[PDB]
């Protein structure tokens, strides 16, 4: 693809394939020209080395350097490693409908509810707001609904309050040591840019209030919402899986 | 060297090295100009680029600092746009797997997005427009709807 | 070091004692930095070995079990028998301490009431089923596992 | 001395 | 005794130990390094001169051709620092080198030069260090961090039984040169010596010795002693050196002169040794069975047949001795070897060694170095010569040679740069002695074995690399060159030097962006020591022995200032008094102490010399005589501390602050805080962002003035005088008569730096702190930079804090803030960001900056002028258009029913596409600067013309004002010098100004009366005209942009951010917290006077963290605020000035044997009133780190005030009105606002862009991307029963291309259902696996 600025970006497989093709063409030319045995053997060895480096660089001999300084990346290199396809792009993947910010206390909350900024919820539940606006007849077209949401009229807030009334969310801390690292809560619209977290779940989350952050995930389908309500709800797991003792005790 | 051997003549009295050097260097330079870049560039344009680089280096050494592309037209014989195009020719492409500091162990390829995809908002607008035009065409008479559907 | 620190935090520590304490502070920080990195690898290795185990049956119909006794090291007991028996299913029927009458039946779940009864009766050692003796193929049965210690 | 090397440059030389 | 700038506000000092050494300059390291890098040194010493002399003269392949060096010069920079910053270029200077080419005669080795060619060549550019020790690479400021690495030399390791199961120690040696190959010697469990080269396969140690032209007999002579055995009657009569019978076990009988000194089974003791020495016994009787294990020294050959009777280094037995004695030999010598003191490892190594001679050793070395290649004699000899005996490939520079000589216990400190046979033999003998037991191994963590490499040294190395790369090419060119057809300019290319310097300065691990958000952060970065980078260590490759503080760190490296995380203990910071030795080692000042008197002479001692003597402690009592009060003083001799006599003390510590760095020296009551908390507070002290207004820290340490003055953020008066003009952006100083040159117009003009953005998008502003007519002196502060007030450092604000729980709003670490704090704008910061619009050229046509944007309403462009650029000073919010831009669009596509829609509506498709620049969402501000750059050959627009006109007008105005200021000063000097001598009385003044100077009426004695002025006027006018012409030319000239771009427009936005919940706040004692709520004023607790509190903190964090420094500072701040309130009330009552004088004198005299002495009897009434007005908001108090105030002094100060001595008062609930039990500690303490702003962390996404290779979301907050669902989260969801949630997480929201759009359409339609589909990542993996020779497929059944 052409990079912004009139430049280009390429992968090392293109260069490996280029090398292989060029050496094969040279070998064909030398065979056609009845080259001496020593030259033919040298070309065959070069072709073997090129194919070996294409398949797995750095395995048989020294790795072939890339453009300037670094060695080339091969198919085996892409397959393997922590940054390989299996671990980085197939076992775990970035997802949509997610958000993160700083957490606060908010001691007035109940065990089954948390605090959520208005802007974060407005940004997250955009399709739901669009559908509700279309259904209520306030917006004729989805484009009109999007324009109303961008303008932030007095009715989009009511629509958001209606839709977030009984739709749980998922809160997760970046170290997930045990099962209780992800829990479900019932959002409450608040003013500000910080999430409020119940003090009782602080010990379970192993979180503090000195600049820690947490992630937010919105269940999409009906089955996911019901699973989050029936299994991942904070009130549904008060006992530690490791030992049969309470985990929401005051500190 | 094989090509030079195929055409060597010993009756001139000159040694074989003098005749072979020209052929060997010509073959090496032709191979370099042909298959040393990701994007192929013709031999004449490669020679033009090399000549421009040599001049620029000579003028930088003689005068004191980097000159301007406009001033190169006075030294050379160019319409002042060919030099600009040669300069605007893209260099060798950047590796996709190059790193940027630590960046949580991420490379350059993690920040390139596909521009060929269509937005779901656009797809929904298209579906809504299709439904609305179908509804509007149902209201018209059958012959009018048929002739419209045939025209468009 | 044969010379201890005789000043507390309320009083003023001197440069020598502060420099001495810096060694321990840096050792603690390095140990804390390395413990997480080791524990992550250990947890990953432990998760990846037992990810395919799923309860699939309800009762495999086995008679084996593990003999459970309190932990004695040569002094005061560090593990009462109530902790190691609560929530488990008994592999064989329990008898009276005096070997006179039949105690709690074989296939019962020992809750807090059963544990209190066993404590009152002063039973020496009750044997219980375990997952290592389960006869279920490709999984384990609920009875051998016992009860989930979260509900 | 037939082996103990990996680089083809040495064998060519 | 006090300066004018100090009389304004005097800080009370509670220290007791007198100061004898002033704090040195904190930025001396970089300045000194650059000044050693570039300077005209008339010697062959360090620098470019060095480099040049290291390569040139470059001679030809014996063609009587050499290019010889002569001199080097540096040119004037094209642009200054400000212009370089604005244009985004490098602030460097051209390098001019004067060379000379000489060609000798033909067929004459020493013939006269045929021709001489002298010319001057240009060789690259060299960046120049600014006045603050920084560099400018591309529009930005960068700081190079000093590197700490292992010093070159020889070191010995121990390896206490780690690689062997039996626990035997295996000693070894290693030689590390400055540039070359490594040489290693090591032992084995079989007591054999081995040698390694470049960590390759080990070879026997005798191979290199044989290759050094050494035979077996010479090796045995060198490495062993000789004992001679005779053949008299008995033939068993060897000489007996007395010291050869020590430490061994006796096995036979020794007899001399018919005396049995030792019987069977008896051990020779010291009595036997002294008896033999007294008897002078030399010849003894020995049994014939004793010679069974002996090894012959040399080889003996027969005289008849010339046969080798016995070879060297072989066991001698009865048959062998008989054979060599029947051939006519009378003198036999063997090797004296023991089992515990003289180990025969050389003989065993020789026996193992399979090589025969020098040739065999060379063949073996060549085979080891280059396996698979057929050895050649010449090739092996060249390789051996080049390995360690070639000056081009091996370097042993002065520091390495000195270390080698010191370790070898030599007498000279200078020598050759290559190794030698004597050196190798000495290292081998030292290793043998260490193995035997005499001697001790070295530790690599000793500060005496670690060297500091600086930016000058690194730049010199890079330049030398470039110079050798260039000399290779010049030799290649001169190999086939000529004599009278080339100039000394064609063979020199500045490209490799330029590339080397550019890559070194731009892309390097030690070249980092400067952290310019705090003067403390700026001064800390330049004093940073790193053990990483090229030639150092690696963060994951290091162990524990380098990550822990060593006893040698005392006084050189701060033990508590290092980052926590992956790199801890490798980014250490320099201490206050630490310096750098000539060879690059660290040293610290010390006070020389004679037999009884502690003198005031300062001596600098390195780490090696420190252990030799014994150093006393800083806090030692002495009464005005230098004698210690106590007969015993606690001192440290060698890495340990113990009691010592008074007369045995050799040195004393200079000060109590020499053990910590500048960052750690600014924490009051540091000794009362835990080490981890002190380190965290030091790490967090440099992250504070400057606030809108900063007054002063109520409790300090006294280093604030030094930190503010040493940094370049403030303005210091070069010369004393009287202020002539004051402005918000200019200060004019009239220089004193005795402080200025004989002839010149003496006037100093300082230009202040207005609002500008820093590397962290903060605000930099300078404000005057002087009035009109106020006298000034040298070193006085004239302008205050960011986070600085009255020439003192002020990172944050001081607040009234209370320690009590408040309805769980401060549960873990949260901080409760009252509404008045945000009402008074005490923590409001200004942020400035720069946005750029780029107009490039496309194949479809060039872009335009027009203002007719299609499908945009008129109300959406009202802030744009006719040229399409937003106005200066316009208020803009998120989504507002700043610069309008369009791009060509030709025949993209037409989907069905759109033709019908256009037919119905008669609409035309836009020819152009909207690509204008708009304000990012969620941010507002004001436009304060607009800059336009245009390429040559492109016509400028109205905004460009207006900007050019404004710039020309401003430049002309500034030049004219400065010129007329100079002329006004010159004419004032004219009048003064005239009146001083040879003037008319009241007639020369009436002369017109043009001719007033045109008098010379009496230069009779006053030669310069007008003489020194007209020349000054002439040069001033000429330079003004020339600078005007040059400046207008530079302004009117075009710019140099990258190919493909036409115009660039830069817009600057000023953003004012207030405090809100979610922001992070911290103190100076390692305590931090996030704001939770903002209560009204009426809700805050109040005292009996109705004064509410500002901050409410949780007491639950004090006992666990173990930091009483915050409590002590709170008490001290409360006492200081009480004193300030008393002063303010007395000023408000304005009774008299004697009462104020008496109160201030009492306050300044309160203490207990304090070194500071302040007397108000020499102060005038105006100065007393000024000081009283400056002390209204509280009297500042200085608390030295290890010499601060005590609890008794704090209580005495509180008693001086009207506040209770306990420090706790009674509070009432502002909600309920009822008092609180358990009185609450209330006081004032310093607070800081770290730049962990919540609005820079909040992010959310529903739909966006996806990556190219894998259709997955992008990163975070940069491309509007989503969070990452990791393996731990997957495991948590598998532990739960949320199978459907996991499926919708890893298929629909991430990878399924049809899944995501189908789900979006279903959600819009109101149906909450999904289709699972198939992830694209698995298809990509399948294709990648199929690209190999592996067949993988999915079958359907
Ligand atoms: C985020 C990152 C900085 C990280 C950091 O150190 N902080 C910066 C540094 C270099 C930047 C890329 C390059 O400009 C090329 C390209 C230009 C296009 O126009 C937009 C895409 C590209 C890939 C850019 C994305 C992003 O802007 C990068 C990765
Ligand atoms: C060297 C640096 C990484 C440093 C590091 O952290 N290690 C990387 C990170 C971003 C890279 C630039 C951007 O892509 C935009 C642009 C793309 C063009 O095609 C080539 C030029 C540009 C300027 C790039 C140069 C270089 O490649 C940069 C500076
Ligand atoms: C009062 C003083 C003379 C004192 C003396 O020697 N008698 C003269 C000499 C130079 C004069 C300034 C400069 O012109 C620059 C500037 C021009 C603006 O238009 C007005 C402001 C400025 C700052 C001027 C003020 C004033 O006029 C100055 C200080
Ligand atoms: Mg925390
Ligand atoms: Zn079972």
């Amino acid at each position: 693809v052409p990079l912004d600025g009139g430049r280009f970006a390429t992968s090392d497989l293109n260069d490996l394939y280029r090398r292989v093709i060029n050496r094969n063409n040279r070998l064909k030319r030398l065979l056609d020209l009845a080259a001496p045995d020593i030259i033919v053997r040298n070309e065959k060895r070069m072709l073997q080395e090129a194919v070996d480096a294409l398949l797995d660089n750095g395995r048989r001999g020294r790795a072939i350097t890339g453009s300037n300084k670094r060695p080339l990346k091969s198919l085996a290199d892409m397959i393997k490693g922590k940054q390989g396809r299996f671990r980085q792009n197939l076992l775990g993947k970035r997802v949509d409908y997610s958000g993160r910010s700083v957490i606060t206390v908010g001691p007035y909350l109940r065990l089954h509810q948390c605090g959520l900024p208005k802007k974060m919820a407005l940004e997250l539940f955009k399709p739901f707001i669009y559908g509700k606006l279309e259904l209520r007849g306030l917006a004729t077209t989805i484009k009109a609904a999007k324009k109303m949401v961008e303008r932030e009229e007095a009715v989009v807030w009511d629509i958001l309050d209606e839709v977030i009334r009984e739709h749980p969310v998922l809160l997760n801390r970046a170290p997930t040591l045990h099962r209780l690292g992800i829990q479900a809560f019932e959002p409450v619209l608040i003013e500000g840019k910080a999430i409020q977290l119940h003090p009782l779940v602080c010990a379970a989350y192993n979180a503090d209030f000195d600049g820690d952050q947490m992630a937010v995930h919105v269940p999409l389908t009906l089955e996911a919402q019901l699973e989050a309500r029936a299994l991942m709800m904070s009130t549904n797991n008060i006992l530690s899986p490791a030992n049969g003792e309470p985990i929401i005790v005051p500190s | 060297l094989m090509k030079a051997v195929d055409k060597f003549e010993y009756r001139r009295g000159y040694k074989f090295s003098t005749y072979a050097t020209w052929w060997i260097r010509q073959a090496i330079t032709r191979s370099i100009a042909d298959q040393a870049r990701t994007i192929r560039i013709p031999v004449h344009m490669i020679e033009t680029i090399n000549k421009l680089n040599r001049i620029s280096r000579q003028m930088l050494q003689e005068m004191g600092r980097e000159p301007t592309p406009e001033e190169l037209a006075e030294r050379m014989l160019m319409p002042e746009d060919k030099i600009r195009k040669v300069l605007k020719i893209a260099k060798e492409p950047i590796s996709m797997e190059t790193p940027i500091g630590d960046d949580e162990d991420s490379h350059l390829g993690d920040f390139i997005e596909d521009t060929t995809l269509e937005l779901p908002l656009d797809s929904a607008t298209t579906e809504s427009l299709r439904a609305a035009t179908h509804d509007v065409l149902a209201g018209l008479t059958a012959r009018e709807a048929k002739v419209l559907r045939m025209r468009f | 070091i044969e010379t201890p620190i005789t000043a507390n935090f309320r009083e003023g520590l001197n440069v020598l004692q502060y420099f001495i304490s810096t060694h321990g502070a840096r050792k603690g920080l390095a140990d804390t930095a390395l413990k997480t990195a080791n524990s992550g690898y250990l947890t990953r290795r432990l998760v990846d070995v037992a990810q395919d185990l799923v309860v699939t049956e309800d009762d495999c119909g086995t008679h084996e079990g593990i003999m459970m006794t309190p932990v004695i090291e040569g002094g005061d007991v560090k593990e009462p028998l109530r902790d190691r028996v609560l929530g488990r299913v008994t592999a064989e029927d329990v008898l009276k301490p005096g070997t006179a009458d039949i105690l709690v039946p074989r296939n019962t779940l020992l809750h807090e009431q059963w544990c209190d009864l066993l404590e009152e009766n002063s039973v020496d050692a009750v044997k219980v089923r375990s997952v290592v003796s389960c006869d279920t193929d490709f999984g384990v049965c609920a009875h051998c596992y016992g009860r989930d210690l979260a509900r | 001395e037939i082996g103990r090397t990996t680089d083809p440059v040495r064998m060519y030389m | 005794v006090y300066s004018y700038t100090e009389k304004k506000r005097i800080r009370k000092d509670f220290g007791k130990r007198p100061q004898v050494l002033d704090v040195p300059y904190l930025l001396s390291i970089q300045l000194d390094s650059f000044q050693k890098f570039i300077e005209q040194d008339p010697e062959g010493q360090y620098g470019l001169e060095a480099a040049f002399r290291s390569v040139f003269p470059i001679q030809s392949y014996s063609g009587n051709s050499e290019l010889q060096y002569v001199s080097y010069r540096l040119g004037e920079p094209v642009f200054d620092v400000q212009e370089c910053q604005i244009r985004g270029v490098t602030y460097s200077a051209p390098l001019r080198v004067k060379l000379r080419l000489v060609i000798y005669e033909r067929e004459a080795p020493e013939g006269t030069v045929k021709d001489i060619k002298e010319q001057e060549v240009y060789m690259g550019e060299i960046p120049l260090m600014t006045d603050n020790g920084t560099f400018v690479i591309n529009g930005t400021e960068r700081v190079i961090v000093s590197q700490l690495h292992r010093s070159p030399g020889v070191f010995f390791d121990s390896d206490k039984g780690k690689t062997h199961s039996s626990g035997k120690v295996l000693y070894n040696a290693r030689i590390i040169p400055y540039r070359g190959s490594w040489l290693d010697f090591e032992f084995d469990p079989k007591d054999n010596l081995f040698v390694r080269i470049d960590r390759r396969r080990k070879l026997p140690a005798t191979i290199i010795l044989r290759a050094l032209n050494y035979t077996t007999e010479q090796i045995l002579d060198l490495f062993f002693e000789k004992v001679i055995f005779e053949i008299r009657d008995n033939k068993l009569q060897m000489e007996l050196v007395p010291e050869r019978l020590r430490g061994e076990t006796a096995s036979f009988d020794i007899e001399a002169n018919g005396k049995v000194y030792v019987e069977k089974g008896r051990r020779i003791t010291a009595r036997h040794i002294r008896q033999l020495e007294k008897d002078d016994v030399k010849l003894i009787e020995v049994p014939v069975e004793y010679i069974a294990g002996k090894v012959v020294a040399k080889d003996y050959i027969d005289e008849s047949t010339g046969e080798l009777i016995c070879a060297a280094n072989m066991e001698l037995s009865l048959d062998l001795l008989a054979k060599l004695s029947q051939s006519g030999h009378k003198r036999i010598e063997t090797l004296f070897t023991n089992d515990l003191d003289h180990g025969p490892y050389i003989s065993e190594t020789l026996r193992v060694d399979p090589t025969n001679d020098r040739l065999s050793a060379l063949v073996e070395i060549y085979r080891m170095m280059r396996p698979g290649e057929p050895p050649t004699r010449e090739a092996a000899e060249s390789l051996f010569e080049n390995l360690f005996f070639s000056e081009d490939r091996y370097d042993l520079s002065a520091v390495g040679r000195m270390k080698f000589n010191r370790s070898l216990l030599r007498e000279e400190i200078e020598g050759s740069g290559i190794l030698s046979k004597d050196d190798i033999i000495d290292v081998m003998k030292k290793l043998i002695d260490i193995r035997n037991g005499k001697g001790e191994v070295d530790d690599i963590d000793h500060l005496g074995n670690r060297r500091i490499r600086s930016v000058g040294e690194m730049a010199e190395n890079q330049f030398r690399v470039g110079l050798v790369r260039v000399e290779r090419a010049v030799k290649e060119r001169l190999s086939l060159g000529d004599l009278d057809t080339l100039m000394p300019q064609d063979m020199i290319n500045a490209k490799p030097i330029s590339a080397a310097v550019k890559e070194f300065f731009g892309s390097s691990q030690l070249s980092q962006f400067m952290d310019q958000n705090n003067p403390l952060s700026e001064i800390t970065h330049k004093r940073r020591i790193s053990a990483l980078g090229p030639g150092g260590l690696t963060r994951e490759r290091a162990g524990f022995e380098v990550r822990d503080v060593h006893p040698t760190h005392y006084g050189r490296v701060c033990p508590i200032e290092t980052p926590e995380g992956p790199n801890i203990g490798l980014i250490n910071s320099l201490s206050v008094y630490a310096q750098t030795n000539e060879y690059g080692f660290l040293e610290t000042p010390y006070r020389k102490v004679t037999d009884g008197v502690v003198t005031d002479e300062i001596h600098y001692l390195s780490a090696i010399e420190e252990g030799n003597y014994v150093i006393a402690q800083a806090n030692s009592n002495l009464d005005e005589e230098g004698h210690f009060v106590e007969d015993l003083v606690t001192c440290r001799s060698k890495g340990e501390s113990s009691l010592f006599s008074r007369d045995q003390v050799d040195y004393m510590d200079v000060s109590t602050q020499q053990v910590v760095s500048v960052g750690a020296s600014l924490i009051p009551f540091l000794e009362h805080d835990d080490a981890n908390r002190a380190l965290m507070g030091a790490n967090m002290q440099r992250q504070a962002v400057p606030t809108l207004r900063a007054d002063k820290p109520l409790v300090g340490t006294g280093m604030e003035r030094a930190v503010a003055v040493d940094s370049g953020v403030t303005a210091v008066a070069k010369r004393g005088g009287v202020v002539q003009y004051v402005d918000a952006s200019r200060i004019v100083i009239k220089v004193n008569e005795d402080e200025m040159y004989p002839g010149e117009a003496g006037i100093d003009i300082y230009n202040l730096t207005k609002y500008t953005r820093s590397n962290q998008n903060t605000c930099i502003n300078q404000m005057p702190c002087v009035s009109l007519g106020e006298p000034v002196e040298r070193g006085d502060v004239l302008a205050d930079g960011p986070s600085t007030d009255l020439g003192e450092l002020a990172l944050g604000q001081n607040m009234r804090v209370a320690f009590m729980p408040w309805n769980g709003y401060n549960f873990e670490d949260s901080i409760l803030v009252s509404e008045r704090v945000v009402q008074e704008d005490r923590f409001t910061t200004i942020h400035i960001q720069e946005l750029a619009c780029v107009s490039r050229d496309t194949k479809l046509g060039p872009e335009e900056i027009t203002a007719d944007i299609p499908n945009v309403g008129e109300a959406a462009l009202s802030k744009l002028d006719e040229s399409g650029i937003v106005y200066i000073g316009a208020e803009v919010t998120g989504g507002d258009i700043l610069v309008g831009k369009v791009t060509p669009k030709g025949e993209t596509q037409l989907t069905p029913e759109e033709k019908l829609l256009r037919a119905i509506f008669g609409e035309k498709a836009s020819d152009v596409k909207d690509s204008s620049l708009r304000v990012p969402n969620g941010v507002s501000g004001t436009v304060i600067d607009v800059q336009v750059f245009t390429r040559d050959g492109v016509e400028k627009d109205k905004r460009a013309l207006e900007i050019e006109e404004m710039q020309l007008k401003q430049a002309k105005k500034d030049l004219s004002e400065e010129l007329q200021i100079l002329e006004a000063g010159l004419f004032s000097r004219i009048r003064a010098v005239l009146v001083a001598g040879g003037v008319e009385a009241e007639k020369l003044d009436k002369l017109p100004r043009d001719r007033w100077l045109e008098l010379g009426l009496t230069d009779e004695e006053k030669q310069n009366q007008l003489e020194q002025l007209a020349e000054q006027y002439d040069e001033l006018k000429h330079e003004f005209e020339k600078k005007l012409e040059a400046k207008r030319r530079k302004i009117t000239q075009g710019d140099d942009l990258a190919p493909g771009v036409l115009k660039i427009v830069k817009v600057y936005l000023a953003v004012k951010r207030r405090i809100q919940p979610g922001d992070k706040m911290a103190g100076r004692h390692g305590n931090k917290g996030v704001i939770s709520k903002i209560n009204p004023i009426e809700d805050m607790p109040y005292d009996e006077n109705g004064t509410p509190v500002d901050i409410v903190l949780n007491p639950l964090g004090v006992p666990s963290r173990m930091n009483i420094g915050q409590i002590l500072e709170t008490h001290l701040g409360m006492a200081a605020k009480g004193i300030g309130d008393k002063i303010n009330a007395m000023l408000k009552q304005q009774q008299e000035v004697a009462k104020l004088r008496e109160f201030i004198q009492r306050a300044y005299d309160l203490g207990a044997d304090v070194r500071q002495k302040v007397d108000l009897s020499t102060f005038s009434d105006e100065e007393v009133m000024r000081l009283a007005e400056n002390l209204r908001k509280g009297m500042p108090i200085a608390t030295p780190v290890f010499d601060g105030a005590k609890e008794a002094e704090i209580k005495e100060l509180l008693k001086l005030g009207d506040l209770p001595t306990s420090g706790q008062i009674r509070l009432y609930d502002g909600r309920t009105g009822e008092q609180f039990e358990r009185p609450v500690t209330v006081g004032y303490m310093y607070m800081l606002k770290l730049n962990h702003l919540v609005d820079d962390k909040m992010h959310a996404r529903s739909t966006g862009s996806y990556s190219l290779v894998t259709q997955q979301p992008l990163g975070g907050k940069a491309q509007f991307g989503g969070q990452r669902f990791g393996e731990m989260e997957v495991w948590a969801l598998e532990a739960y029963g949320a199978a459907y949630t996991l499926q919708e997480m890893l298929t629909v929201k991430s990878d399924d291309v049809n899944g995501r759009t189908k789900m979006y359409k279903n959600i819009v339609d109101g149906n909450h259902q999904m289709e699972p589909g198939m992830p694209e990542s698995f298809n990509v993996l399948l294709k990648e696996i199929r690209s190999l020779g592996i067949n993988i497929e999915l079958e359907d059944e």
